[PDB]
DNA sequence: GATTTTATGTTTAGATCTTTTATGCTTGCTTT
DNA sequence: AAAGCAAGCATAAAAGATCTAAACATAAAATC
């Protein structure tokens, strides 16, 4: 009945569960050389020791050893761009820890975590710290009082319990309530909490209430996919470079270097050659770091083709950049009669702004207020010509 | 096909092509609908009682579920769904309930059905120029729901505008646009002179007069009074509807001279530039010191801001105390400032011969602009029945 | 003599789509017509074919608001003559309410509107637009109090709403008429010491 | 009348040819591969992927997925490892409803015939508990997010943010595969769901470029097929609907023709699209939009006029819709208004033509309206209030806008070039002269 | 099994932060 | 000397954009 499960699943006795495959899964030993090499360059499979991050990881490693041992607790920020690897650092470091917990080296204790933009409203993350402490679901105020009672009371014996925060930045409120109350909770001598929480901009608790993972230059960048490809020779050695000299330069993410040498090899596969070449990468590179704005204006209808100049004529004419519709029309006109080529009357103009509109080449108003609505120019005004003879 | 366009002709004359458009393309239920049709024309043309005459005489006649809707009644956009589901899906009595256009699109694809009934669907909304003000999604899911629910609907759209004005940022799919053109002038009298035969079995009803309404309301008499009425009214209005409910009275006050004893064009051209004047128009004091009031609300708003150190592009904003200082000029008695002339101006506020752009927070501080609205004529007037000229200022 | 043409003229519409409306010239002061309006419901209470909310200006700020008081007091008042949820009274219910009641008999639907003056315009017209496009399902009259004259209903309501209205006017009499039958009939009657 | 018959079989198949037929796919060999080769490698190896279609509207996007899915659901490999998830912008328009969906078409446990018990909050941490539990022997989810901004529009982009977290981690196999028509919609989301995104994406701009094949795929939209291409049409629609939009469809089997008559036709078609006008009109609808929803809308409104009386194709009917394609509905509207209103718009022109372009007031518009009255010898007998009328109906029709008082003094802005008065004065029937003699004024 | 009650998730309307614009007002220069 | 236009200016109000407090309808369980 209905009414079991839900009490089933309120009280959490039920485990969540998908349905399996009706076939088995395909065995490993019919795998190619190239298949095995990008099953292992996925994203997802984070290897046990990581690659050019042994200084992060002892320092996260010792402190929160020396925080876990001594029973005092207290609050640590970890940030950084995103693609650092923040997080697989310190899932790992916890990993390694309770690993070492279970051999009994290190006091035994319970390892929490949150994630903010898992969370609907912020207050619903005080259930989901609950939520992963006895395992009971409550109300958010009641859920409040709770985490005080295992917070105010000094009750020995009392365990310490990490806590790990993604994403710290989503629980900002106009209060700033939460995340004040989780910053509050380990400064309680008596409950031992420690908190770890992970950010992207270096100084959020002065911008509105340390460790910095610096990005991956191009050699970090290279010993990362050349540790994770193993010992097939299935990329030459400068093909990794060249993905860390396009990738280290514009963002340094990890993840961007794993999916285009993932992309990449795909495109092997689809040149049916067990080895990639440097060409490969530079098609995938050219696909996945791209915009099609260029193919775009190349490939819209003839009149869209002269409105295009026409907003360009007019940004040289006014010396503005935003321009109303009615000028806009008038050197249209005046392109039409240079081309022999008629334009349709004002209303397929409009038509043709909104549709261009829609394709964010420019970017247009509603057009409820025709001739009046204000028109910029989204892409760059050389790129049109450029399309447009070349 | 056939059929339906067949039975709208007679009902609806001067319109036999638009009627053949539409019942070309909804009008046999075998085949497939376009997934819009946007009809449009001027106020009076005949859309709304024919898309509501094509919806009821499709869904009379063949398989298609019909439903008629305004959209000024349509709010927030659960009462459209409600109204829409409730057509279409008669009988389903008060377990209906619809709350977003995820549960109408659903509720509506159950609904699908065998080919081999050859089932369709149609949706009328009228005035759908309100269908832009309203929430933005509703607009783009009404073109494309016979794609999104996989059924075999056509959702016609009724409004002035041209389709032009509808567009959003995010673009719309495809529609079918459709014209409709305003009458000319042959054609307006071919209409109003469709109705001769009710308009005289009307006068029958109300024995001289009867004795000669019987010989002397023909065919051609009509079709004369009907040139002589759209020789006058024509150049001020082409709304049929205006026109047919003001052309039944002054037919009613053209036959006096038949029923006694051209022969007619002055005695009527007499009223008649007095029946122009009341086109549209349809229908079958203050006390002394509001006067002052009234007219110094007028100065205040007409004669500049710097004129009046020496009297003493529209209406200007005026604050109070320059209408209290006017008003102490101008009253050449110097009453005092009892509760009663305040509220005189708290009434005159209410009664919309005043109005607030601004400062409605701070009445009290003497801050809010106010605004006089009232023409030379009236003010005039009020300046006469006090006597006092108000044209020396 | 004003108020038997106003039960003639609900009466009349009752033995009848552009609604029937009948504007009565009220004088600028309002609490004195107050009275008056609510005998005006007694007698359709009285001969009853009938119910009447008055809609005052305060209950319209939005359309949403005018449409709910709308059905909430026409309900309200059948049942006074004799509870259902404010975010649920739409006109669709109003309709499927109507005909569940009333079809075996045609009582009107009347609507006051004592401060014609007050409205926001955008409003009045949306609302005389529905009224307009639910006349001939349910039998509605409209009555305007318009505080000032006929200029104020003829410019205020817009070219189309004009177009979708047929209003005739009563007149009751002006204030100063007022004090001077007052004054000459009881405050100079003898019997009175 | 067989043959008759015959021609309303004709009619009715082009119609649903045109209209539905939601599954077959002209061109775009190289992405539509691309996709189906990704949508096997997460149906069969586990793998997880991102992909985002983007391209103007009207390009084939769903033609395309519609193809996908129709070739891969009947192998039974992948219609027993994948569970599809679609999901729209337009409907699901805040994050739960899409969430609730989700748990809906997902078949979880937490819903029951069609509908979800419980709070929002509780159906994300369960949704998000199931795809924790997937391995690689889960079955494969494979989401189809149909317009990708709207749901950029969402608060935090939260439940993307999800959407991409599962495919980065080793959670269950999914598939996201956005579908959008904005080109720069990359840019649109936050720096951590722009990291958690796999940055492939396809594009879909039209082939059709050139006249050439243009006119090519307008023969081919009006060609009767030979009939094997109908069986086998029709074995593909009857093995899709065997195991949504499959519950009605083109389905040619309910149709079948004499090749005689399939002869016929196509050379009246290849005959009437070797004309010059036919060529001109298609050329001029080649220059306004190439994309084929356009074409189709063409070819449906010229196919629908094929009655029993008039059978065959003409290129005269040619050039009738595309007659009522160029031309301008604001210079038939204009036609449609009378003297009066003609005259405060002309008065409008004026005004906006001496005073260039200033905003206006029916005061000044009377003014000079006014000045026209007094020696016209046929306007004399208008009062204000007729012209108030004819001004408030100009607002109405939005052939002026007010600049965003008194309803008599509101500023105002024409919503017009002057040609298109220019050419209404023209096109009106039974205009009075002296209101010409103004317009030459 | 039905009612009631109340605990809570959802909705809706107001509150508040931008920022635009903008316009009455300051005051200050300039001019008849 | 004052009268009028002007650089600006400084708060104000008008969307408008986005969030929070109050309401409110619904789910669910306690009890009769
Ligand atoms: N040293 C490394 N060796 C191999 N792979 C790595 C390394 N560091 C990071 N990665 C890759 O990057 C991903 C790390 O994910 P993680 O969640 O830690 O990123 P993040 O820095 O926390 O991003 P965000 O801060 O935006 O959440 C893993 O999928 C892993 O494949
Ligand atoms: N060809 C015709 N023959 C007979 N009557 C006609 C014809 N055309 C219009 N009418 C009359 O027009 C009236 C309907 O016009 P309709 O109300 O559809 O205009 P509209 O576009 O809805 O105006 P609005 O949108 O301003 O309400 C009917 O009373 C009908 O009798
Ligand atoms: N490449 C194509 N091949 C076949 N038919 C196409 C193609 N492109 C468009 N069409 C036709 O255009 C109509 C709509 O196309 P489609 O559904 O692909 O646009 P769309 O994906 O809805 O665009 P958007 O999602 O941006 O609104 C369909 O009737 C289809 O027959
Ligand atoms: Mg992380
Ligand atoms: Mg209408
Ligand atoms: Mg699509």
């Amino acid at each position: 009945t209905p009414s079991q499960k839900m009490k089933k699943i309120r009280a959490g006795e039920l485990s969540p569960s998908m349905q399996q495959r009706t076939d088995l899964p395909a065995k490993d030993s019919s795998k190619s050389e190239l298949q095995l090499a990008r099953e292992q360059l996925h994203v997802s499979v984070v290897p046990k020791s990581l690659p050019c991050r042994e200084r992060e990881f002892e320092n996260i490693y010792a402190f929160l050893e020396g925080k876990i041992q001594d029973q005092c607790g207290g609050c640590m920020y970890v940030s950084g761009v995103p693609g650092t690897g923040k997080t697989a650092t310190v899932t790992g470091v916890i990993r390694t820890l309770q690993r070492m917990a279970k051999q009994n080296e290190l006091p035994a204790f319970e390892y929490l975590e949150i994630n903010g933009m898992r969370l609907t409203e912020p207050r619903q993350a005080y259930v989901q710290i609950y939520k992963q402490l006895t395992g009971k679901t409550v109300s958010w105020e009641q859920a409040h009082a709770l985490l005080e009672k295992r917070f105010t009371t000094p009750a020995p014996r009392r365990v310490t319990t990490v806590l790990l925060v993604d994403e710290l930045d989503i629980l900002c409120n106009r209060r700033q309530d939460v995340v004040y109350n989780l910053l509050d909770w380990p400064t309680k001598s008596a409950a031992k909490l420690v908190v770890v929480t992970i950010a992207n901009t270096m100084d959020l608790p002065e911008r509105l209430l340390r460790l910095t993972f610096q990005p991956y230059s191009h050699k970090q960048l290279q010993e990362i996919v050349t540790a994770r490809l193993g010992g097939s020779e299935t990329f030459k050695g400068e093909a990794v470079q060249l993905v860390a000299r396009k990738v280290a330069a514009v963002s340094g993410d990890a993840r961007r270097a794993l999916d285009i040498c993932r992309r990449a090899t795909e495109i092997a596969d689809t040149a049916a050659v067990k080895c990639v070449t440097m060409l490969h990468v530079q098609q995938a590179l050219a696909e996945m770091i791209a915009s099609a704005k260029v193919q775009a204006i190349r490939n819209c209808s003839r009149m869209e083709q002269i409105f295009l100049q026409a907003i360009a004529a007019e940004v040289t004419r006014t010396g503005v950049e935003e321009t109303t519709f009615m000028g806009v029309y008038q050197q249209v006109e005046t392109i039409a009669a240079f081309m022999g080529v008629t334009f349709p009357p004002p209303g397929r103009a409009l038509r043709l702004c909104s549709k261009l509109g829609a394709e964010r080449l420019i970017i247009s108003e509603h057009s409820r207020n025709d001739l009046f609505q204000k028109i910029l120019l989204n892409v760059s005004a050389d790129d049109i010509h450029y399309a447009l003879r070349v | 096909m056939e059929a339906i366009c067949s039975s709208l002709e007679p009902l609806f004359p001067c319109r036999e092509a638009a009627i053949e458009t539409l019942g070309e393309l909804i009008g046999d239920s075998s085949e497939t609908y376009p997934s819009a049709i946007y009809l449009f024309g001027h106020s009076g043309t005949g859309k709304t009682a024919l898309t509501r005459a094509f919806l009821k005489e499709c869904g009379k006649r063949q398989n298609v579920r019909t439903a008629h809707l305004n959209a000024i009644e349509c709010y927030t956009t659960k009462i459209m769904l409600e109204i829409l589901l409730d057509s279409l899906a008669p009988d389903q009595g008060d377990a209906l309930k619809v709350d977003n256009m995820l549960d109408f699109v659903e509720q509506l694809r159950r609904q699908a059905a065998t080919r081999v009934e050859d089932q369709g669907f149609l949706i009328a909304v009228d005035n759908a120029e309100r269908l832009r003000d309203m929430d933005a999604n509703v607009l783009p899911v009404l073109l494309r729901l016979q794609e999104l629910t996989n059924l075999n609907l056509c959702v016609i759209l009724l409004s002035q505008l041209p389709f032009e004005k509808f567009y959003n940022k995010t673009g719309l799919s495809e529609i079918v646009c459709l014209h409709l053109a305003q009458y000319n002038k042959a054609e307006t009298q071919r209409i109003l002179g469709s109705d001769f035969q009710q308009v005289r079995n009307q006068l029958l009803e109300q024995k001289k007069r009867l004795e000669i309404c019987q010989e002397a309301v023909t065919e051609d008499f009509y079709n004369n009074y009907l040139n002589l009425f759209l020789s006058v009214f024509y150049k001020a209005c082409r709304d049929v509807p205006e026109l047919q409910l003001t052309a039944r009275k002054c037919l009613s006050t053209y036959l006096e001279p038949v029923l006694d004893g051209s022969r007619l064009w002055r005695h009527i051209a007499g009223p008649l530039r007095s029946a122009l004047t009341q086109i549209y128009m349809r229908i079958e004091e203050l006390p002394y010191y509001a006067k002052f009031l009234l007219i110094a609300a007028f100065l205040a708003s007409h004669n500049a801001a710097k004129q009046d150190k020496r009297l003493f592009l529209g209406p200007k904003s005026f604050s109070i105390d320059r209408l209290l200082a006017i008003f102490y000029a101008i009253l050449e008695e110097k009453v005092g400032l009892t509760c009663n002339l305040l509220s005189q101006i708290s009434t005159l506020v209410h009664l919309n011969l005043l109005s607030f752009v601004s400062g409605e927070q701070n009445i009290m501080e003497g801050s809010a602009r106010l605004q006089c609205t009232i023409g030379l004529e009236f003010v005039l007037q009020i300046g006469k029945v006090v006597g006092f000229n108000v044209r020396q200022y | 003599r004003t108020l038997e043409q106003l039960v003639d003229f609900v009466v009349g519409q009752a033995e009848r789509e552009v609604l029937p409306t009948a504007a009565l010239l009220t004088g600028i002061n309002q609490p004195d017509h107050l009275s008056q309006f609510t005998a005006l419901t007694q007698r359709l209470h009285a001969q009853r074919a009938a119910m009447v909310c008055v809609l005052q200006s305060r209950d319209c700020a939005t359309l949403k608001a005018a449409v709910e008081t709308l059905v909430f007091g026409l309900v309200e008042d059948n049942a006074e003559v004799e509870r259902l949820r404010r975010s649920q009274c739409t006109m669709k219910q109003l309709k499927s309410w109507y005909t569940n009641n009333f079809d075996s008999e045609r009582r009107q639907l009347v609507v006051i509107l004592p401060d014609f003056e007050c409205f926001n315009a955008s409003v009045l017209q949306d609302l005389i637009l529905i009224l307009s496009a639910h006349c001939g399902s349910l039998p509605f009259v409209l009555v305007l109090g318009v505080a000032t004259a006929m200029t104020a209903v003829h410019g205020t309501l817009p070219y189309h709403v004009s177009s979708k209205i047929r209003l005739r006017v009563f007149q009751t009499q002006a204030a100063p008429t007022g004090l001077n039958e007052v004054l000459d009939k009881v405050l100079l009657s003898p019997k009175y010491a | 009348p067989e043959a008759d018959r015959e021609l309303v079989s004709i009619r009715r198949f082009l119609k649903e040819r045109l209209q539905r037929d939601y599954t077959t796919l002209r061109g775009y060999a190289k992405e539509r591969s691309n996709v189906r080769l990704l949508l096997q490698r997460t149906a069969e190896m586990g793998e997880s992927n991102s992909l985002l279609l983007l391209g103007p509207r009207g390009s084939g996007k769903t033609t395309l997925i519609n193809s996908v899915l129709a070739d891969l659901l009947p192998n039974k490999s992948f219609g027993e490892n994948t569970l599809i998830v679609h999901l729209d912008g337009n409907l699901h328009t805040d994050d739960r409803v899409a969430l609730k969906s989700i748990t809906v078409q997902m078949q979880l446990e937490n819903a029951a015939d069609g509908k979800v018990f419980g709070s929002f909050a509780e159906n994300l941490a369960f949704l998000l508990q199931c795809l924790k539990a997937g391995g690689k022997h889960s079955k494969s989810v494979i989401f189809i997010l149909e317009e990708f901004d709207l749901f950029c529009a969402h608060h935090n982009q939260t439940l993307l943010y999800n959407l991409f977290d599962v495919s980065q981690s080793a959670q269950a196999p999914i598939c996201v595969l956005g579908v959008t028509c904005r080109l720069d919609v990359i840019e649109l989301l936050e720096k951590r769901v722009k990291s958690r995104f796999s940055h492939r994406q396809v594009f879909l701009f039209p082939s059709l470029r050139r006249f050439e094949d243009y006119v090519d795929l307008c023969r081919d939209l009006l060609s009767l097929p030979t009939g094997n291409s109908l069986l086998l049409a029709a074995e593909k629609i009857y093995n899709l609907q065997n195991i949504y939009f499959s519950r009605n469809h083109f389905d040619p089997g309910e149709y079948g023709f004499s090749p005689r008559l399939r002869d016929a036709w196509n050379k009246q078609i290849c005959k009437v699209l070797a004309t010059q006008q036919a060529r001109s009109t298609l050329q001029a609808l080649h220059d306004f939009d190439i994309s084929e929803a356009y074409l189709k809308n063409f070819l449906f409104r010229l196919v629908a006029h094929l009655r029993p009386q008039s059978p065959h194709i003409t290129a005269e009917k040619m050039a009738a819709v595309g007659s009522q394609f160029e031309g301008d509905d604001k210079i038939e509207l204009l036609c449609g208004l009378s003297v009066l209103e003609l005259c405060l718009i002309i008065a409008i022109k004026h005004h906006s033509q001496i005073y260039d372009r200033d905003s206006f007031n029916f005061e000044i518009i009377y003014a000079r309206f006014s000045k026209f009255a007094k020696v016209s010898t046929t306007m004399q007998a208008v009062e204000r209030s007729i012209v108030l009328k004819a001004f408030e109906h100009l607002r109405i029709a939005e052939l002026i806008m007010p600049l965003t008082v008194q309803k008599e003094f509101e500023m105002h802005k024409l919503a017009l070039t002057y040609s298109q008065i220019h050419h209404c004065m023209q096109r009106y029937q039974a205009l009075p002269t002296e209101v010409a003699q103004w317009a030459q004024s």
